[PDB]
């Protein structure tokens, strides 16, 4: 059970495995995410099935119904958050963003092989909004030069 | 699993109209064909009807026409579960039968093979009311008619519903005892010519008690004998 | 959209949209009842008589005390009832309701018609319905031409027992259908090449009366009858009912060894639902015996025949125990004039060594009506991921 | 109506024999003979469901077999419950039919009844009726029979039989009669007798009395 | 599935999911009600006397007057009912039900049990639950070592006051746990290193009757009890119970 | 169990049967159980850059 | 699907080309026959045996495709 490299092959597994090594198994998280619903669309279920009046109970389903509309509206917001820093095809994506080392000044060794994501994560909960910020900006302009080149040719 | 439940004995007066339920369970009820047949005591069995469980329709022995109704209760909920309701209308003393529910061999829709039965329920129709038996000695055969064997009994008479019950010495005498199975009579009323065999060294002189009861009445009677002349 | 090229297997005996339209209907019933008046405080012994003014002991005359608006007042009233509708409770008889020991009854808005209306059936997003064209198409079997559509046809939900009517017609034969036809606990459904015209009437001209059972609730009592009381009754031409019986015995006859001798015979036995054609026409609930068509004989070689009925006011529809409800008497004269469609069919076993073809007008649960209509469809999960080896490769 | 013919009535075997119980019909049916084994106060057993189709659920021993006329259920090795009663069931033509049905009996030797009489009971006579009882007790094979006599001139109509189950422990039977009649009717004759038959007998045992003796 | 190397903070005394069960399960018992009769008609004038077949003064034999199905049409009848749950309304004494100057009340249907069933609670996708793995965990704290599951033990909802059964129990030691101890507000919830064994009885020969209010509603009236009337109550061993409590005291 | 203040002196454990609303069989049951989010979107610093 | 279709590295596309290669144990078929002669409808009903190895194959191919990708950037 315990150890680095492991548990991968499960939901959540990596979580106390190093930065570096975790990055493989960002495939499980991201499928588990919204396809975790299975376990509601198989097995949902009303009236005359298992139940006969009682009605109050055949719309309490609302509280099923209504998790699966968060679920999903939930991870359609991340692929439109993901798609406008120009990045939606992809897991991984190189940008153009420079990190500033104020938002932490760890080197880039200590940061992918000592750490785990859950402690780097109470760092740079200071900066995202910042980050977030500079990743949309600097699509936005790159969209135009783009243009701009196919344009001039 | 396959199983059919009737209901218990009836005593019914003549002119009356008997009802016989069988629940059936364990299978699609719609899918086979119940039978009624019924057991005359002594005699051979008689078959009084089939029902279409799926869409209700009864067929009759040709005999039985007007006089008997078979009906069917089910839900489209829940299809393992049914039952079937038998109504002889207008009975006579000699309608006193077993009723056996039945249920024919699988994909044998067409035929009389009964593969499942339910326990059968006794219906005895007579004008009698609970009535206690008389007690009369058999007082032992004598030397001067019956030889080497002392046989003695206890003519247990006149008597409705079933069962008396009858043993010698309270149980301790079982040797050579026969409680000989009782007779409806023409009266409407059961009788029991029960008796006990012994050696004719001992006619009188060892004990010969027979108790007697009747738990429909709940009756109770007992007699001592000795021989006769 | 006519699907090119295409053949696969359906089935209607194993077809599950059939159970939701079951499912469906009897929900959709319900609500159509759930604001009407509970009819309780009519649940209260009966003193009655024989109508007088007239063959027909059918209908009694009855008087009984019913509540007003105000809780301290209560008023002597009468109306009259069907026979079927009512229970000796016991001088003059006195009587109950049938209902009265085991439910309360609704009784049915006067505003709300019964009308069966066309419903489609329609495919949600990311699946497709199927129907088979085929006009030789059995139950069961691989159809050799099919169509997608998003929506079916406009399928009537008709409740009717031992035959069916203003129902779909097959265009090239008779057609009948079957789980297995040899087991005789199946149905043989039968439907028609071309419609057979049935006329059916209540020809007692009734009134209708408003009782005040309470604050803001009324009960419409059986008021009056003016002018003679007469039986309901239904006709069909027999000349056009001996011909379609001709043609559903020709086709009996491939699946029956030919020279075999095939009869009719009527609803043998039970009670009145299962021995009786039932049908509502524009809220009177008929039961009619329909012995007068189902009694004939085939060796392999102008005037209506008429058909008595029976009515109720009260009726408990899918056998739901609990669920009475009182349809209230409708005003009037009334006619009904109907195409039967096809009928229902059960077998008997070998009566002798030479037949073993008797059959009777059968029933069961209504869901057979809805396979009736449903009987070409199939329902269908569209699959669009797929995969498929070629010569090209991504390259980095 | 079809009726159906079985033989013998009663079939006499010991443990570990083989029986051969025969079915026979008015007109043809196409094998379509059941038979079933009926054990008291229980529901009848479905042995065989058309000729030689064995029930699910019965041992080998029991084989059907026959025609479109007759049949003939077999047993092989005949063992301690399967002494019961057998009927064949014929249902090709409605309504369905039964025959007589078949006793099969524990083989056993010739065993002659012992035999007695009793006058009416002295409570009886008071009471205004008269039984006259006869015992025949532990005989083997199962057939017996009781004449009733009265001024020992034989008479009819005027008693009632009854007889024990099958004797575990040594095969025998026994056989209760009851002769009864009205005191007065009983006083009008002055003899009385039983005279039994039996299929071992050297002559009818013959029990009697003149009235108010035994 | 086993977070390696993961450590982090649980609390039971501010956990969500306890709320959700408490507010579950009373939904979940209303609607078992709802369908059922309302037996507002038995809220009437009650003639008594003490029971005959017998230390009890528990049960009072009850006469009354109730609907037939007819509405023109009533009858005389009679019960048992507890002390418990009479008011005495006042010669005979004269009584009514406890509640009917209060509420009305609905019978529960026979064909419904209360026996607790198991149930699980899953996580709704994109969330997951943590179950705390540690055998000495007390309830708050930083638990050493944890697994993700997607959804929970069969918890089963049984109902009591002073103590707590069929529930689950650790395999370290006998567990103590408070939102503080030292606080004389706040509970203190034991929980064993073993069961200990309880039999509970009711030794009357109880008869169910049945009694129909009106078209199609029936209460079922207690009839009768046959042979003695005898004290309801429950055992458990001495030595185990004396035991067990030395284990929680150390 | 509820607890009571010292009850004359020495002892401060006079114990009692307790109770309250039911909640609290919940919680014996729910004793090792947490809920969480997943929070899937991470930034983290390397050295790669995208090109135009 | 979109999820799934965007794991495999395909996710604005119609039709994908990849580096996995078609071990014809998965079907025996030429090229021809598979394009020219069957229907969707019959191919899925061989392909349906192996599909699930097939989409192991197509998440791993993509899962190290965007690592050496990330070095071909990293190396710069
Ligand atoms: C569509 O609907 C039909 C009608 O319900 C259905 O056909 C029926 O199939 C069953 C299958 O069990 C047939 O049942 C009998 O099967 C036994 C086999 O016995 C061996 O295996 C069983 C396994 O359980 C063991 O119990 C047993 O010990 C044996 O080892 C046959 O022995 C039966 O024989 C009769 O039928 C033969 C024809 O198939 C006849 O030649 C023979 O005489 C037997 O009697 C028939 O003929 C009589 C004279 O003409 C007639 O009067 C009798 O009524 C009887 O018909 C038997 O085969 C059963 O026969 C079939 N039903 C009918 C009416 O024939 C289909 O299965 C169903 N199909 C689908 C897809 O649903
Ligand atoms: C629990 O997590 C810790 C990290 O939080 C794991 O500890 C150790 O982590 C380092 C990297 O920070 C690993 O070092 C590398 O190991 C390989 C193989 O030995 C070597 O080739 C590399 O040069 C480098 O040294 C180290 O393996 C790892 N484990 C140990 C025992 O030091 C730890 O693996 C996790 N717990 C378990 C039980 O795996
Ligand atoms: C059904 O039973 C009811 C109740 O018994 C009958 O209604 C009552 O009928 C009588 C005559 O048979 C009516 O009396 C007559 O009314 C006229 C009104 O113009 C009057 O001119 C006569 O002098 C006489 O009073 C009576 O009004 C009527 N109603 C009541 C409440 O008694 C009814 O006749 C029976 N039959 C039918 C078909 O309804
Ligand atoms: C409508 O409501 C009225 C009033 O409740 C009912 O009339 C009453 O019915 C009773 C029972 O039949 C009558 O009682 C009888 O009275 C005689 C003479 O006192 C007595 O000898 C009998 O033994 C019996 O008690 C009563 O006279 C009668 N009228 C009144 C004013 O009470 C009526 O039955 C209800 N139904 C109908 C259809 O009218
Ligand atoms: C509706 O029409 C189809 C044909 O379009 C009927 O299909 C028939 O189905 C039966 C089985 O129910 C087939 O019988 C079997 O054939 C195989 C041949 O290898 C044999 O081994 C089996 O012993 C059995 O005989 C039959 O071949 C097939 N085709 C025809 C033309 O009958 C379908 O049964 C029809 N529906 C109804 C209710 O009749
Ligand atoms: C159903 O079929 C029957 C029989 O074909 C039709 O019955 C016929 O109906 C007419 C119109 O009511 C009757 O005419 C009237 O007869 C009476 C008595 O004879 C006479 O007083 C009138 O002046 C008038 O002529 C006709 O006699 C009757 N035919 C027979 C032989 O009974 C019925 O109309 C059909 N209709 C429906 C809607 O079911
Ligand atoms: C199915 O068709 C048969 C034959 O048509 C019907 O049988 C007939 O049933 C009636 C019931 O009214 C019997 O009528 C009566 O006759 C006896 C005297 O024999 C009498 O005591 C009764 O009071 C009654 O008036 C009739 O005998 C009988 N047979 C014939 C030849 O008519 C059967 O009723 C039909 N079932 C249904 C539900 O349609
Ligand atoms: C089967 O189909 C027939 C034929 O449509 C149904 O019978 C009746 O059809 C006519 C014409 O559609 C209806 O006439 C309309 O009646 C209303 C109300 O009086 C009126 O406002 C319209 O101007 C028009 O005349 C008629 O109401 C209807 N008859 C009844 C009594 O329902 C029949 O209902 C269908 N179903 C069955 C089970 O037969
Ligand atoms: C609809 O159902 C009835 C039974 O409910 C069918 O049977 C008919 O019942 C009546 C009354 O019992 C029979 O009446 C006859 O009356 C004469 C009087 O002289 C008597 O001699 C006869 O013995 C008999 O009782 C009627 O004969 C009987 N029907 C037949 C065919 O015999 C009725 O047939 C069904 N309706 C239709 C249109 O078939
Ligand atoms: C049902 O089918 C049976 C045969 O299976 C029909 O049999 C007989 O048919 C005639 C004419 O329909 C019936 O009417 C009477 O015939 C005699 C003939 O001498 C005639 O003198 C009378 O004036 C009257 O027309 C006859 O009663 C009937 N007999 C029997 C035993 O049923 C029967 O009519 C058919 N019933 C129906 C309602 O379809
Ligand atoms: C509770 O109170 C009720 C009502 O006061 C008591 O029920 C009644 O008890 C008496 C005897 O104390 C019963 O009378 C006896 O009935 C039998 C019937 O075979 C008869 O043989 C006796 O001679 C005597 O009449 C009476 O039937 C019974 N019921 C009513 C409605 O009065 C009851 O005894 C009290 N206690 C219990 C435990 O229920
Ligand atoms: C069940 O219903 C009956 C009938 O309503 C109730 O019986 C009656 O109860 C009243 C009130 O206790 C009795 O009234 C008293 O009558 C005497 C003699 O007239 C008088 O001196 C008193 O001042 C008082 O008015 C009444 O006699 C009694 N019987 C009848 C026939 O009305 C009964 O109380 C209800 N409850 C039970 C448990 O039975
Ligand atoms: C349940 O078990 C946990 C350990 O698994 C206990 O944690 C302890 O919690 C107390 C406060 O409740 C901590 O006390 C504080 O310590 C600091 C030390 O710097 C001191 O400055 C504060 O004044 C205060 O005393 C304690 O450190 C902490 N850890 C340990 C090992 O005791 C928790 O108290 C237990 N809860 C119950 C109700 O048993
Ligand atoms: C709970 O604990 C009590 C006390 O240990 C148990 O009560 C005892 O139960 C037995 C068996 O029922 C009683 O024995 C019987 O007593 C009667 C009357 O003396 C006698 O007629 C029988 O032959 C037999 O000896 C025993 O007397 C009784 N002891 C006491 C002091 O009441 C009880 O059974 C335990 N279990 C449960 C489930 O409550
Ligand atoms: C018609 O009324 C008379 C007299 O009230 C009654 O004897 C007869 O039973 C009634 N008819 C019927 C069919 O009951
Ligand atoms: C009409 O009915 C008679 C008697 O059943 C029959 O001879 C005739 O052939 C039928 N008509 C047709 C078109 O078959
Ligand atoms: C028992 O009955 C007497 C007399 O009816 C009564 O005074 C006493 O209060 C009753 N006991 C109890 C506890 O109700
Ligand atoms: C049992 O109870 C007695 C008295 O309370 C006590 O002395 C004894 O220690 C208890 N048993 C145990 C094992 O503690």
């Amino acid at each position: 059970a315990v150890g680095i490299g492991a548990v991968f092959l499960g939901f959540l597994g990596a979580a106390g495995s190093t930065m570096g090594a975790a990055s493989m198994t960002l495939t499980v998280q991201a499928r588990n995410l919204l396809s975790g619903i299975v376990q509601q669309q198989s097995n949902l279920l009303r009236a005359i099935e298992a139940q006969q009046h009682l009605l109050k109970l055949t719309v309490w389903g609302i509280k099923q119904l209504q998790a699966r509309v968060l679920a999903v509206e939930r991870y359609l917001r991340d692929q439109q958050l993901l798609g406008i820093w120009g990045c939606s095809g992809k897991l991984i994506c190189c940008t153009n963003v420079p990190w500033n080392s104020s938002w932490s000044n760890r080197n880039l060794s200590e940061i992918w092989d000592n750490m785990t994501w859950l402690q780097w994560d109470k760092e740079i909960s200071n900066y995202t909004q910042i980050i977030y910020g500079l990743l949309e900006e600097s699509q936005n302009q790159q969209e135009k030069n783009e243009q701009d080149l196919l344009a001039l040719d | 699993q396959v199983q059919l439940i009737q209901s218990g004995p009836q005593f019914k007066t003549p002119g009356a109209s008997v009802t016989v339920s069988c629940k059936a369970s364990g299978y699609i009820f719609t899918d086979y064909l119940i039978h009624w047949v019924r057991l005359v005591p002594g005699k051979g069995l008689e078959w009084l009807g089939r029902i279409n469980t799926n869409a209700g329709l009864m067929y009759l022995s040709h005999k039985f026409e007007g006089r008997l109704i078979l009906r069917r209760v089910v839900d489209w909920r829940t299809p393992s579960l049914g039952t079937v309701n038998m109504e002889l209308r207008n009975v006579r003393s000699d309608d006193s039968a077993i009723y056996f529910c039945g249920r024919v061999v699988d994909g044998f829709n067409a035929a009389g093979p009964l593969e499942f039965w339910g326990q059968g329920s006794p219906v005895i129709v007579s004008s009698a009311s609970t009535k206690g038996p008389s007690v009369f000695p058999l007082a032992p055969s004598s030397k001067s008619t019956s030889g080497g064997t002392a046989a003695l009994g206890c003519l247990v008479k006149d008597y409705f519903p079933e069962p008396v019950t009858v043993s010698w010495n309270s149980g301790a005498l079982t040797s050579g005892v026969h409680t000989f199975p009782a007779v409806l009579q023409s009266s409407g009323l059961y009788s029991l010519s029960s008796v006990v065999t012994v050696p004719s060294s001992s006619l009188g002189t060892q004990t010969y008690i027979c108790n007697v009861n009747h738990k429909p009445s709940n009756t109770k009677v007992d007699k001592k004998v000795e021989p006769k002349s | 959209i006519h699907l090119e090229n295409v053949t696969e297997e359906f089935n209607m005996w194993k077809n599950n949209m059939v159970e939701q339209m079951h499912t469906d209907i009897i929900s959709l019933w319900d609500q159509s009842l759930k604001p009407c008046v509970k009819l309780t405080p009519l649940c209260v012994t009966l003193q009655c008589t024989n109508v007088t003014n007239n063959m027909r002991g059918e209908l009694k005359n009855c008087s009984f005390n019913m509540t007003t608006e105000l809780r301290d007042k209560k008023q002597k009233v009468y109306s009259l009832f069907y026979r079927l509708d009512v229970v000796q409770i016991n001088s003059n008889k006195e009587y109950r309701l049938i209902n009265c020991n085991t439910s309360a009854c609704t009784q049915a808005c006067p505003k709300v018609s019964f009308e069966p209306i066309p419903i489609h059936y329609c495919a949600p997003a990311g699946f497709a319905i199927l129907k088979c064209k085929d006009k030789k198409f059995n139950g069961t079997g691989p159809c050799p031409s099919v169509s997608t559509v998003q929506c079916t046809h406009g399928i009537k939900p008709v409740v009717s027992t031992q035959l069916l009517l203003n129902g779909s017609l097959a265009e090239e034969e008779v057609m009948i259908r079957s789980e297995n036809i040899t087991n005789n606990a199946k149905n043989i459904l039968v439907q028609f090449n071309t419609p057979v015209q049935i006329n059916c009437t209540r020809p007692n001209n009734n009134t209708r009366k408003s009782i005040r059972i309470g604050p803001g609730q009324a009960f419409y009592a059986t008021g009056d009858i003016i002018g003679d009381i007469r039986q309901a009754h239904c006709n069909v031409s027999k000349a056009t009912w001996n011909e379609t019986l001709g043609k559903v015995v020709k086709q009996l006859r491939k699946h029956f060894g030919n020279n075999t001798i095939i009869r009719f015979a009527n609803s043998s036995g039970g009670d009145l639902e299962v021995t009786t054609h039932s049908f509502n026409c524009g809220g009177e609930f008929f039961y009619c015996n329909t012995s007068g068509l189902f009694n004939s004989t085939w060796i392999s070689n102008n005037d209506s025949i008429t058909l008595p009925c029976r009515i109720k006011q009260i009726i408990n529809m899918w056998q739901r125990i609990g669920q009475c409800m009182y349809a209230p008497p409708i005003q009037g004269v009334i006619r009904c004039v109907s195409n039967i469609t096809g009928l229902i069919l059960t077998r008997d076993g070998g009566s002798t060594n030479s037949t073993t073809e008797t059959f009777r007008p059968g029933g069961g649960d209504m869901r057979d009506n809805w396979r009736s209509e449903l009987y070409k469809y199939k329902v269908v999960k569209i699959e669009p991921l797929g995969v498929a080896p070629t010569r090209c490769k991504r390259r980095v | 109506q079809v009726v159906m013919t079985q033989s013998p009535a009663t079939l006499s075997l010991s443990p570990g024999e083989t029986a051969a119980v025969s079915c026979r019909a008015s007109q043809y049916v196409d094998r379509s003979i059941s038979w079933y084994q009926l054990k008291t106060g229980r529901a009848p057993r479905l042995l065989v469901y058309a000729a030689s189709s064995r029930s699910i659920g019965v041992p080998d021993r029991f084989s059907g077999s026959g025609s479109g006329r007759d049949f003939t259920l077999t047993i092989r090795g005949v063992q301690s419950d399967d002494f019961a009663l057998y009927y064949c069931q014929q249902d090709y033509y409605w309504p369905v039919t039964f025959g007589q049905g078949t006793r099969l009996d524990m083989k056993r030797t010739v065993a002659a009844p012992s035999v007695f009489i009793f006058p009416p009971s002295d409570e009886q006579l008071k009471s205004g009726t008269a039984s006259v009882v006869c015992l025949l007790n532990n005989f083997y094979p199962r057939e017996a029979k009781v004449q009733w006599k009265v001024d020992n001139a034989l008479q009819s109509g005027n008693s009632q039989e009854s007889v024990t189950e099958q004797d575990s422990k040594d095969s025998t039977y026994s056989l209760s009669s009851t002769l009864t009649l009205s005191k007065a009717d009983y006083e009008k004759h002055k003899v009385y007798a039983c005279e039994v038959t039996h299929q071992g007998l050297s002559s009818p045992v013959t029990k009697s009395f003149n009235r108010g003796e035994c």
